[PDB]
């Protein structure tokens, strides 16, 4: 059909569809998209001929594993769809879906109850104050229970949730809904959409629903004699129901229901006419706060496309003919194509918190660790995303999403805006992956492309955390979950023509003497010129944690030239620094070595034989004696259920977890804090999610070093 | 249903009673405010309390005399017990702490009299491997 192009930022809808994996919200929105004329007839997951599903890995997985735009415009307002993935190996690029969205659609089905995953999803939305809706779906389904679904919704999430739209089916495939607010009963029997009024068999059950419907909405009104006059007897009128309603939802204080068969197109057009008038608007919407370059606070701007000029790319796509593809979420101002805007690139400031290891800020890419960056890019042609196909729009007001191709150095979550004027949107919250995968290339002419593929890679996800090990010398790419991994490892495998092989990961040791011991170096070797000659006896002996390297001069008669005695303390420095245990020896940390007698040559003394003797004589006293090998140990926080707690702390229990204690994070979660070392850590995610049911969430953070035991 | 052993100016704790109190169906922020008053009252000892709970998540709490450990522990002015009672000696009591604690177990105990109150807290020493003079 016709481009949905707007040009107030009110007339523009921007809700993102969340739910469990595989919720059918991909049929959902091309059902949405065929009610607003955009595709003929409606496209199938499984054929593969849906728009959102058009991605390769999407197809592979016959499930959502990247999020898509979708553009639609309904009784003159634009609607922009934002269907996400519902596998909590992508919870970050939900989580970016949310940030680029003024509300929040669970796709939900009748025939399944909310599972856990749902309820943290909903408690990410929560925690933006964002409006949620709740759409039931596939109610095609021989077990859909609208009433099941629906009670268990009222209970979970308070009694805020209650349903807006009463359907009336056969209980197979549902045939049309009731209008509560409007008392209209719509049906679909033969294939067209006819509003009529009930025929009374469900009018007490339709006014019990007023009732309780009313009495909800009215209470978020603002009238409070609204409340007294509908007790006293008084009909409260339907359009200012309507209203207060619109106004609730648009206050995040409400979560109506209203029911959705996607493959029989039942109950779409008034889904669409529920989103053009309750959901709020980006006007409406509570804007996120934007900020200027150096950190200062500013005004939040008005969702006006006349205001200062302010966007954000949200997506990254690399495409082989076409190049980047950054959908970019306009909030201020008026992009025009050929205009030269700015790119903050996340002011890494404003995401510098935490991060872990890799202390990931934005972009990641550790040649371009933080992002930080500020650079002025002239665009090219804007466009709206339709599949693969890129509707060409004229210009893009406030308030909306497009599409840019050709940009050099544009990336997800930047700030967009006017070069004179340059702005910071608050970031998103970004997921720390605590997956790390080691990789090893297959050529170094991969590797050397490793860094810009890595730093693509995250520009287009940047839930990826990527650190390469300064200790072990070892690329490791830390990731979300299985699916996640796969996703990684695939991208840089082809997008970037990087071929790698996953390594075991090498979790950093230290060394350091378990005992005093002394050792005698010598270096003595007779080539074609000057000879060499110099032996050192040093004294080597244990010291406190943390106390360095300590040199003790006991040289007596001086039969260690003075001149030779920093080349000894070199060498030894260096053997510690390649380590004493065997090939593979370990930085060796908080020892002191005492030089107290040592052998020279009038003639074949010099500096490097004095270092090579001091060195063995090192290596002398660590084999004299015993090496402590030093493990690292990571604080590990977790959320669990409390009728889950006795397996994990067992599981902990036999992963050597060190208890610290068990504080009740809700009523029915409790925080675990415990000190878990490195190495039971390696596939921790993934038995917990075993043991949780997926409810398994944990962040780690590096605590010290210690002993093996 | 259930009873625990808290610290009289200490409320909320997450090993010991978080946990414990939230899968009885009890409201822990009424009954730790309602328990720190009344052990500010005290202000002397931890306490053993006993929660009995209702259909409509009524939650009743009994606060009993402090308990004969602590008391004794307390009245002869050591702080752990010993490791090896009835061969290592770690404290004397004299018979003076030992009625007051016997009074104080008769307003706890089924005791016809003091002096039963009062073996029983002996027997508590004995357990604890200090001499009662
Ligand atoms: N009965 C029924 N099945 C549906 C419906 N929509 C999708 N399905 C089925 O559910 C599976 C995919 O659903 P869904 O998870 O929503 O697909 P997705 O959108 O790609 N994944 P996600 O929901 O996480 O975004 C397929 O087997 C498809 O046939 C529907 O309306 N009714």
């Amino acid at each position: 059909g016709s481009v949905p192009t707007a040009e107030r930022p009110a007339a523009i809808r921007n809700v993102a569809l969340v739910g469990p994996s595989g919720g059918g919200k991909t049929t959902l929105v091309e059902a949405l998209l065929v009610a607003g004329g955009v595709l003929t007839r409606p496209g199938s997951v499984a054929d593969g001929s849906t728009v959102c599903d058009f991605d390769e890995a999407e197809i592979a997985q016959q499930r959502s594993v990247s999020l898509a735009l979708a553009s639609l415009s309904h009784n003159g307002i634009k609607v922009n769809l934002i269907d996400t993935p519902g596998y909590a190996d992508f919870v970050g690029e939900l989580r970016a879906g949310l940030r680029a969205a003024d509300c929040a659609l669970f796709v939900i089905a009748a025939n399944e109850t909310i599972d856990e995953p749902t309820k943290t999803l909903w408690q990410e939305c929560n925690e933006v104050q964002m409006p949620r809706a709740v759409v039931i779906t596939k109610l095609d389904h021989p077990r859909a229970n609208y009433d099941a679904a629906l009670t268990a919704a009222q209970e979970a999430f308070g009694d805020k949730v209650a349903p807006l739209y009463f359907p009336v089916g056969d209980g197979e495939s549902c045939k049309g809904v009731v209008g509560l607010l409007t008392r209209t009963y719509y049906d679909y029997s033969g294939g067209t959409h006819t509003a009529r009024p009930p025929d009374g068999s469900h009018d007490a059950a339709i006014a019990e629903l007023r009732g309780s419907l009313i009495e909800g909405v009215i209470e978020e009104s603002e009238d409070e004699t609204l409340m007294e006059r509908y007790l006293g007897g008084e009909e409260i009128d339907e359009a200012v129901l309507i209203a207060d309603l619109e106004k609730a939802v648009a206050r995040a204080s409400f979560f109506p229901v209203i029911p959705v068969c996607s493959q029989s197109g039942v109950g779409t057009l008034e889904l669409l006419d529920i989103i053009s008038r309750g959901f709020p608007a980006p006007p409406e919407h509570q804007l996120p706060e934007v900020f200027t370059p150096q950190g200062a606070p500013r005004k939040p701007l008005s969702c006006d496309p006349d205001g200062p000029l302010l966007a954000e790319v949200v997506k990254t796509t690399s495409d082989p003919y076409v190049g980047r593809v950054s959908l970019v979420r306009v909030f201020s101002g008026t992009i025009r194509p050929d205009a030269t805007v700015h790119v903050s690139g996340h002011f890494s400031a404003f995401t510098d918190t935490s991060g872990s290891h890799g202390a990931a800020a934005a972009a990641d890419g550790s040649t371009h660790s933080h992002a930080d960056h500020d650079e002025d890019e002239r665009i090219g042609t804007l466009s709206f995303p339709l599949g693969k196909q890129q509707r060409p729009a004229p210009t893009v007001v406030a308030g909306d999403i497009c599409a840019i191709g050709r940009l050099s150095r544009a990336e997800t979550g930047d700030t967009l805006s006017d070069k004179t004027d340059p702005l910071v949107l608050r970031p998103w919250t970004m997921p720390d992956p605590l997956l790390p995968i080691a990789v090893a290339p297959r050529a170094k002419t991969d590797e050397d492309k490793l860094s810009v593929g890595l730093q693509r890679l995250a520009a287009e996800d940047p839930t990826l955390r990527i650190e390469q090990n300064p200790e072990t010398h070892q690329i490791v790419l830390w990731c979300m979950g299985e699916a996640h991994a796969a996703v990684v490892l695939d991208a840089l495998s082809r997008r970037y023509g990087v071929s790698v092989d996953t390594v075991e990961l090498r979790v950093p040791l230290r060394e350091t003497f378990a005992g005093k011991a002394t050792g005698h170096g010598r270096h003595v070797k007779q080539s074609g010129g000057h000879g060499q000659y110099a032996v050192c006896d040093i004294e080597v002996e244990p010291l406190p944690e943390g106390s360095g390297f300590e040199f003790v001069d006991k040289v007596v008669g001086g039969a260690v030239p003075r001149q030779f005695i920093p080349s000894v303390e070199k060498g030894v420095r260096a053997q510690m620094e390649k380590g004493v245990t065997g090939e593979s020896g370990y930085p060796v940390v908080d020892i002191r070595v005492t030089l107290f007698d040592g052998k020279a040559h009038s003639v074949d003394s010099s500096d490097f034989a004095f270092q090579m003797a001091g060195a063995l004589a090192l290596r002398d006293a660590a084999a004299a004696t015993k090496i402590n090998l030093l493990e690292p140990v990571d604080d590990v926080t977790i959320v669990v259920p409390d009728d889950l707690v006795g397996t994990i702390m067992g599981d902990l229990s036999g992963r050597r977890g060190r208890v610290l204690g068990t504080d009740k994070h809700d009523a029915d979660r409790t925080v675990i804090k415990a000190e878990i070392p490195e190495v039971e850590l390696v596939r921790y995610a993934i038995d917990l999610r075993s043991m949780s049911h997926g409810a398994g969430q944990f962040r780690r953070s590096f605590a010290r070093y210690e002993p093996m035991p | 249903l259930i009873k625990l052993q808290i610290q009289a100016g200490q409320a909320n704790p997450a090993p010991p009673v978080g946990p414990a109190l939230g899968q009885h169906g009890v409201n822990i922020m009424e009954f730790c405010k309602a328990y720190n008053a009344a052990t500010e009252s005290q202000r002397g000892n931890v306490i053993p309390v006993e929660i009995t709970v209702y259909e409509d998540r009524s939650f009743t709490f009994a606060l009993k005399t402090p308990p004969a450990a602590k008391l004794l522990l307390k009245a002869a002015g050591v702080q752990k017990g010993s490791g090896e009672p009835h061969k290592t000696k770690v404290a004397k009591v004299t018979w003076d702490q030992v009625r007051e604690i016997a009074e104080t177990k008769k307003a706890d105990l089924n005791a016809n009299d003091i002096d039963a109150a009062a073996k029983i807290i002996a027997g508590t020493a004995r357990s604890m491997g200090i001499t009662v003079e």
